[PDB]
């Protein structure tokens, strides 16, 4: 390049003679003579060699060539001192005016026509040396270049893309050059204007008129991911705000679901999750703005438009798989919470103002009295509009109303502009077929064209809707709860009917060879809503404490989620983690205090006797493992290892989750209660029994086990360990139930007798000393060491902070004995054996004993730091 | 009364202080205005 480069300067006759200094006639000169050379045959002189055509070849090769020649890379140029001389020599050779003017002369649209003239490879030389040379930085440069040739060749690609018209070899070749022109502006400079809107007008334009390029018929796959990717680049950097129009033609377009749907599924994904904000909070992005109420009618219609198209499409992996996110993404967007004569007498009384109104701009202008109404001697016969012209205007007032009375004002106006233009452009190609000439690019709807050439527009339907509210005529087109409450039951229509599914496909015999309907349904369902439910809970208030319908809806929900799971657990071979994951999220959602009050009584029962059910299952799981059915007994009935399986896998954390819900917000003294408590009795007894058990399973299923029966401890408001000191206790089931309500409940006249396998509290006391004293280890007896000693610090910490030393006023009705004291004793301990464990390298469970403690490390006396802190801290250090 | 859309040289208001006696007066395109006021002696008055 430096040799290339030194020659063509010592030597300029190498170049064109217009570039050259001698003549000085200029690039954009040269091509424009070249023009006049293939429209002049006598310029094209006598297989045969089109002459202006092969000066202009001639030109846009020495362009390339320059274009190529210059520095490789922008860090090569900075680096490189000669680099920066050969781009300083470069830029006084080729001035960027010339290189703009060559960028805007546009091509002759075909009946076809013959190669001749300038064409998309000389356009790709120019904007190549424009682009590596001078370089396009500069934001209204950007915007100057866009609206100067730019847009004009993507308005030449949408004529163009119709089948004919592609079938023309110039749609092609223009494609060609339209990648290579489009490429840029992402790769350069899809920060800048997308960061800025000086020409909304043009921003808009090219952003509909991509889009419609995006819809083309014999563009390759290359080219169409080139458009996709731009597009994409474009919107997820450009403000939200501004791009609305698109929004409005994504709305239409996405419910189709055709292969061209893709391309906006991902726009409208990366639009949503980008600005979420925007379409959600109050305030919105910031300085962005917010979603106007327009915004949000449009993108819920957007959202149930998409969620039934895709309810009746047939699932497909790859289409769902991408729809997918862009469901999720507007869901999150979306708010929770977001919900004649008389103008008869309007056109004479517009007549009269109007007449006023153009006696006083012609006074102010300086006109005068005339019969004629030419503007050159300012005289007038209506004081430049003359009667006839007023008469004749008066036809489009009557044509607006008219239509918009077929068919707020603002919005209205713009309709009725948009109305105008359209029947506007029909004439005007009606005109145009009539003289049998091209078809100007006006003929696209006011979204597709500039933002400028709507105003024109606006400003006349601006001032006859002024005239219209003055008069006096308002014309138009003519819960919180809701929200939720209408997606939640697409939701549990959803649930119902998969219910209905899985039970025709239970009754009725699998057929070998031919899949059910119904499953097929269920895994569309497990695969698309089931995912889709969870994403709405998060993001998303609906138990309305940041709608207590809603919560009942949802926990109804749940109790249906659950009894399906409970049943049909194997159905769900791989959509079984996504829906414990689910009854996670509708647990952590859920408003025990609302399933109490003001929540559907049958919803309420229905959640206790789908948490009865879960005890049945785990009562069933008890037996199961102590006569020694497990998973890894081979001799083990199908429904036994159907109801280990999901005890122990799904039936656990969830209830897990759902009690460390509870406890955490205080539920445990709303939702349990009575029958609930003795159910709540009864699960604490098989959690109890099944950890107490050494199966080997057991062992394998050890950390849920303790992880549901702490849940369940700290949820629990009530005492249920106090064997000896349940009667001081105001909220105790024997207090409050009698003794004949407690048998009928199946429940014995002693709390020892109610639990009796479970050692009471002051034998805990012992146990736990024992184990002090024993340097006990998971190695030996992992049963409460890892697994208890959790249960008994959570335990521990309840009763704590229910505790006489936290309530000295209650300490008699403070059924608990825990003390500060016995706080340290535990802490103590817990860290006398993480001691015996120091210095053994299977510890494991020394950092899961930390998690466990961990709540309870901030509320011990100080007398623990000599005790014991020093000595393990010693020994670490050892 | 009609200099709103008639008069295309503007609104020109024109104020006199008279100080030897204190008196402001108003007059609007060569109309003298009705209101006037009167000031104290020793006042220093801001055209504003």
């Amino acid at each position: 390049a430096n040799v290339v480069v030194r020659l063509l300067i010592r030597r300029p006759e190498c170049f064109g003679p217009a570039l050259r200094g001698e003549g000085g006639n200029g690039l954009l000169a040269a091509m424009e003579e070249a023009i006049k050379i293939a429209e002049d045959p006598s310029r094209d002189g006598p297989d045969t060699i089109h002459m202006g055509n092969a000066i202009m070849t001639f030109y846009a090769a020495l362009i390339d060539l320059l274009g190529r020649c210059a520095p490789e890379m922008h860090l090569i140029h900075a680096g490189k001192g000669e680099a920066i001389r050969i781009r300083s020599i470069l830029r006084s050779l080729i001035p960027l005016g010339d290189l703009v003017g060559v960028i805007s002369i546009a091509f002759q649209m075909p009946e076809p026509d013959m190669s001749a003239g300038f064409c998309p490879d000389h356009k790709a030389a120019m904007v190549l040396f424009l682009d590596r040379v001078y370089g396009i930085e500069v934001q209204d440069f950007l915007l100057h270049l866009l609206e100067v040739g730019f847009l004009p060749d993507l308005r030449a690609a949408a004529s163009l893309d119709t089948a004919a018209l592609s079938a023309t070899d110039m749609a092609l070749a223009l494609n060609r050059y339209l990648c290579t022109a489009v490429l840029p502006l992402l790769t350069r400079c899809a920060p800048l204007f997308a960061g800025t809107e000086h020409h909304a007008s043009l921003i808009d334009s090219l952003l509909h008129t991509v889009y419609r390029l995006s819809k083309g018929c014999s563009l390759t796959k290359a080219q169409r991911d080139s458009i996709e990717v731009c597009l994409l680049s474009i919107c997820g950097q450009l403000r939200p705000s501004m791009m609305q129009h698109l929004l409005r033609r994504l709305v239409f377009d996405v419910p189709l679901l055709n292969e061209h749907a893709k391309m906006p599924l991902k726009l409208l994904t990366n639009h949503y999750e980008r600005c979420w904000k925007y379409y959600c909070l109050p305030g919105g992005w910031g300085n962005f703005g917010a979603a106007s109420e327009e915004e949000l009618h449009l993108s819920r219609k957007l959202f149930w438009g998409i969620f039934d198209a895709l309810s009746q499409k047939k699932y497909e992996q790859e289409l769902f798989k991408l729809a997918l996110p862009c469901l999720s993404a507007v869901a999150g967007a979306l708010p929770p919470d977001y919900m004649p004569e008389k103008l008869e007498y309007f056109i004479n009384k517009y007549a009269e103002h109007s007449h006023d109104k153009w006696s006083m701009d012609k006074l102010a202008n300086g006109w005068i009295y005339g019969e004629i109404y030419s503007d050159s001697s300012k005289i007038q016969p209506l004081m430049l509009l003359s009667e006839k012209e007023k008469e004749i205007y008066r036809w489009p007032i009557k044509e607006s109303l008219k239509t918009m009375l077929a068919w707020d004002l603002h919005a209205m106006a713009e309709m009725m502009a948009e109305n105008y233009h359209n029947i506007w452009a029909k004439k005007k190609k009606l005109e145009l077929e009539s003289k049998g000439g091209g078809n100007h690019p006006l003929l696209v709807p006011y979204d597709t064209l500039t933002a400028k050439e709507k105003a024109k527009d606006r400003e006349k339907a601006q001032d006859i809707f002024k005239f219209l509210q003055i008069s006096g005529y308002v014309v138009s087109r003519g819960i919180e709860k809701r929200f939720a409450y209408s997606f939640l039951q697409q939701l549990i229509r959803y649930v119902d009917e998969a219910h209905q599914y899985i039970l025709e496909f239970d009754g009725g015999s699998r057929s070998k060879g031919e899949h059910f309907p119904y499953e097929q349904e269920i895994k569309f369902f497990a695969k698309v809503v089931l995912p889709l439910i969870d994403q709405y809970f998060k993001n998303h208030r609906l138990y309305f404490l940041s709608s207590n319908k809603e919560k009942e809806m949802v926990t109804s929900l749940f109790c249906k989620l659950g009894v399906l799971v409970r049943h049909r657990i194997s159905l769900f071979g791989n959509d079984a983690t996504s829906i414990v994951n689910c009854l996670h999220i509708l647990g952590q959602t859920l408003d025990a205090r609302t399933v109490m009050k003001t929540g559907l009584d049958s919803v309420k029962s229905a959640l206790r006797a789908f948490l009865d059910n879960a005890a049945e299952d785990l009562e069933k799981t008890m037996e199961n493992l102590k006569q020694g059915q497990f998973t890894h007994t081979r001799s083990q009935p199908k429904g036994v290892t159907q109801i280990i399986n999901y005890t122990t896998v799904a039936l656990l954390p969830m209830l897990s989750s759902l009690f460390e819900h509870i406890g955490q917000h205080q539920f445990g003294e709303d939702l349990i209660l009575e029958d609930v408590q003795v159910s709540c009795y009864r699960i604490l007894t098989s959690l109890y029994a099944l950890g107490t058990s050494k199966s080997i399973y057991v062992e394998r299923q050890r950390s849920a086990l303790g992880e549901c029966l702490a849940a369940f401890a700290g949820a629990f408001p009530i005492a249920f360990l106090e064997t000896h000191l349940d009667k001081h206790n105001v909220y105790s089931i024997y207090n409050t139930r009698s003794s004949r309500e407690r048998a009928a409940l199946s429940l014995p006249a002693n709390v020892e007798d109610v639990c009796p396998n479970i050692p009471s509290l002051e034998k805990l006391m012992t146990e736990i000393i024992e184990l002090a004293e024993s340097g006990i280890r998971y190695t030996q007896m992992p049963y409460m060491m890892e697994v208890v000693l959790p249960m008994l610090c959570s335990y521990m910490s309840r009763w704590w902070e229910h505790g006489p030393e936290n309530h000295p006023e209650r300490a008699e009705m403070c059924c608990t004995a825990l003390n500060s004291e016995h706080m340290n004793t535990l802490l103590g301990n817990i860290l006398k054996i993480i001691y015996n464990n120091l210095g053994i390298d299977e510890g494991a469970w020394m950092k899961r004993l930390a998690v466990f403690s961990q709540p309870i490390i901030n509320k011990v006396k100080p007398q623990l730091l000599k005790t014991h802190f020093l000595p393990l801290m010693e020994k670490l250090k050892k | 009364p009609g200099q709103g859309r008639n008069n295309s040289n503007g609104l020109e208001i024109g104020c006199v202080v008279d100080a030897a006696s204190g008196l402001l007066t108003f007059i609007a395109n060569g109309k003298e205005l009705s209101t006037y006021y009167q000031v104290e002696p020793s006042t220093k008055l801001f055209p504003a």
